[PDB]
């Protein structure tokens, strides 16, 4: 029962070892590359031999018994909401290219993976929802808007409301013609051919959308996947109350500076917006 | 001038100038902006950890960040908005440059779209991430205690010298029983 | 050490309609028509990350026959990586006799 | 009009 | 590893004649005459769960 | 207000009558800021000679 310390006096049983990253500055010499992951330092603390030394002196321990103490360390970091090191700031998402007139009467429409990224910095789960479709727009106002598709068919969007809470199962059409304004949980709506790759982004945990079995590589969530999950219409309101046969029936098609909403046909009461929410508890369960 | 808003969310990649014609009113992180030769000095200060900028390296002393080392993250000017309106040929390319009162953004020429104005934020994840400022610092959480350095505890005429510690009466030396975070 | 803090903000979707008025330029609400391609109602309750120095408590852990003088201490990640967000990381070690040999 | 479909939703004014 | 976080709206009540404008349709409210199928009045401190 | 929870630490083979609380900084200095500073020690013995 003896620590020694090559000087002084040897002590008893039951000592402190302190390793602190005060003592980086110091060391001069060894730090000078790495930042507070896997910095060295001296657990001499004499008090008189100026700030680096005791390199070659260690704190020996008997050879007739073995030591092991305990380790209470105190961790602090400043690790921002989203950065590059955590994969947070990227997410891929399949999006609209282009979209003009060839072939006579064709209507070619091309679509093509794009790595967006974020901005570090900003928090908040709400800020982020916001940044990952803003994300959406820069990109269309680079590639978009000067080669052929509009402002409507902007594939990829993320949401939080439901778009179902106003529907009726009689007319088939949100009667308050007007989505209900009042968040739920996050999502991901998509249009015709474009989805979301989440393979090497941990942003898919943020919106709340997890595998049942993570241990599979590949977090891929096309439109096609996402069967039984069309936005219901809203209903024409400056029509149905200005009649007043009844219009009902009739769908809102345009809008205010006009933006069709797509419709899948002229009969239909459904639109080409699969929703990820409506796809989860109100679809096929099988 | 210190900041915190992003300076390019208004960015068209076709015209080169803020669309909005304002600066989108929305905070993210706090940086340093600055202006043709003038930097800020924090050798001696725990405010660069407040504002979130941090060495990659942070045992080398000398935390120096002049105007010369931020290549490549200049703030887009605006766009001359009552302007473009009116005459809907379009203006579109012509920046603001005077404003109310009358105060020029120091364009760097008559034709580019580019300020004098180094953005910090900007020069971050915007810039080339090979040889830009992203290559020493680090965008980390604000954290207003500046950090978390912890203080030491000692008893001289009753604990034992821990270890390797020794005798003495100054109190710049006294054996460290004990350390807790402030 | 990176935990949620679970606020509330009554504010909210009433909020929305007037920071379209703090902030000057309507950058995420760029279509306030559209509604589909508008801005996502701010949900209740909003949840942000607070870096709170932690305190854990190690067990039990084994030591050389001769301890060195300049020590590594290491932070390791998931990936088996630095983690460049370490502002403070120190540790206590109080060594005790388990058993001969 | 009609004469019975009560949308059952205020939606004026 | 769920827990309780108490908090307090001060708002409440009054945010209710202030939400049926920041939503765009009335869809919990659709009586706003009838003075028991209306909507229940927002009590005071809102607990929300907190995954700890 | 913490209230941490330090190790064992060895005693002298004679207690003090005036006990000397100091409680140094990062750079080894005074900090000017201490409200409160106080300690409970519950001795016992560890080994013979």
């Amino acid at each position: 029962n003896s620590i020694r310390y090559s000087e002084l006096a040897p002590l008893f049983d039951t000592t402190r070892v302190y390793l602190v990253d005060n003592k980086s500055t110091d060391v001069a010499s060894l730090n000078y590359q790495n930042d507070h992951s896997n910095f060295l330092t001296t657990v001499i603390q004499n008090n008189d031999y100026s700030p680096g030394e005791a390199s070659t002196q260690t704190i020996n321990l008997d050879d007739r018994s073995h030591w092991g103490g305990d380790l209470k360390t105190i961790l602090h970091t400043n690790m921002p909401n989203v950065n590059e090191f955590m994969f947070t700031n990227k997410f891929k998402a399949r999006v609209m290219v282009s979209r003009l007139p060839t072939k006579d009467n064709q209507v070619e429409l091309k679509y093509e993976w794009v790595e967006f990224t974020l901005p570090e910095g900003n928090y908040s789960e709400t800020m982020t929802i916001d940044l990952m479709n803003n994300a959406i727009v820069e990109h269309y106002l680079k590639v978009g808007r000067q080669n052929g598709v509009l402002e409507s068919d902007i594939g990829v969007k993320f949401d939080t409301r439901n778009f179902r809470l106003g529907f009726d199962p009689v007319t088939g059409l949100v009667m308050p013609g007007v989505y209900t304004n009042e968040a739920f949980h996050p999502d991901i709506i998509l249009l015709p051919g474009c989805g979301v790759d989440f393979t090497h982004s941990r942003l898919s945990n943020l919106l709340g959308i997890r595998k049942r079995q993570p241990f599979q590589e590949g977090f891929r969530i096309t439109y096609d996947d996402l069967e039984g999950g069309n936005i219901p219409a809203l209903l024409d309101v400056d029509a149905y109350q200005a009649s007043l046969k009844k219009p009902v029936i009739k769908p809102l098609t345009e809008d205010s500076k006009k933006r069709s909403y797509n419709l899948i046909s002229n009969d239909s009461t459904f639109t080409q917006y699969r929703s990820w929410y409506l796809a989860y508890n109100y679809g096929d369960p099988q | 001038k210190f900041d915190t808003r992003n300076f390019r969310l208004g960015f068209d990649p076709v015209t080169g100038l803020v669309m909005p014609g304002v600066y989108t009113n929305e905070a993210f992180h706090p940086d340093i902006i600055l202006l043709p030769g003038c930097g800020v000095d924090f050798t001696h200060s725990r405010l660069s950890n407040l504002l979130g900028i941090r060495k990659r390296q942070p045992f080398q002393e000398g935390f120096r960040i002049t105007y010369d080392d931020l290549e490549g993250g200049n703030i887009p000017a605006l766009l001359d908005v009552d302007a473009y309106q009116a005459s809907l040929k379009k203006p579109v390319i012509k920046p603001l440059t005077e404003d109310s009162k009358k105060r020029s953004y120091n364009l760097i020429s008559n034709d580019s779209t580019f300020t004098q104005y180094r953005s910090w934020y900007l020069a971050y994840n915007y810039g080339d991430p090979q040889t830009g400022i992203r290559s020493w610092t680090l965008l980390c959480t604000p954290d207003v205690t500046c950090g978390s350095e912890q203080v030491y505890w000692s008893l001289p005429d009753m604990m034992q010298d821990p270890v390797t510690f020794r005798s003495t009466r100054q109190i710049s030396n006294f054996p460290v029983v004990g350390a807790e975070l402030l | 050490p990176v935990h949620s803090k679970s606020f509330y903000n009554d504010q909210a979707v009433y909020s929305q309609l007037i920071r379209q008025f703090t902030s000057l330029t309507h950058v995420f609400n760029r279509f306030p028509e559209n509604q589909i391609l508008a801005r996502p109602p701010a949900p209740t309750i909003t949840t942000v990350s607070e870096n709170v120095p932690a305190l854990t408590d190690h067990g039990t852990l084994p030591l050389r026959n001769s301890i060195g003088g300049v020590q590594r201490v290491t932070i390791t990640d998931a990936r088996r990586r630095t983690c460049p967000y370490v502002y403070k990381a120190l540790g206590i070690v109080s060594p005790r006799v388990l058993s001969s040999r | 009009s009609e004469d019975t479909f009560n949308p059952v939703y205020p939606y004026d004014t």
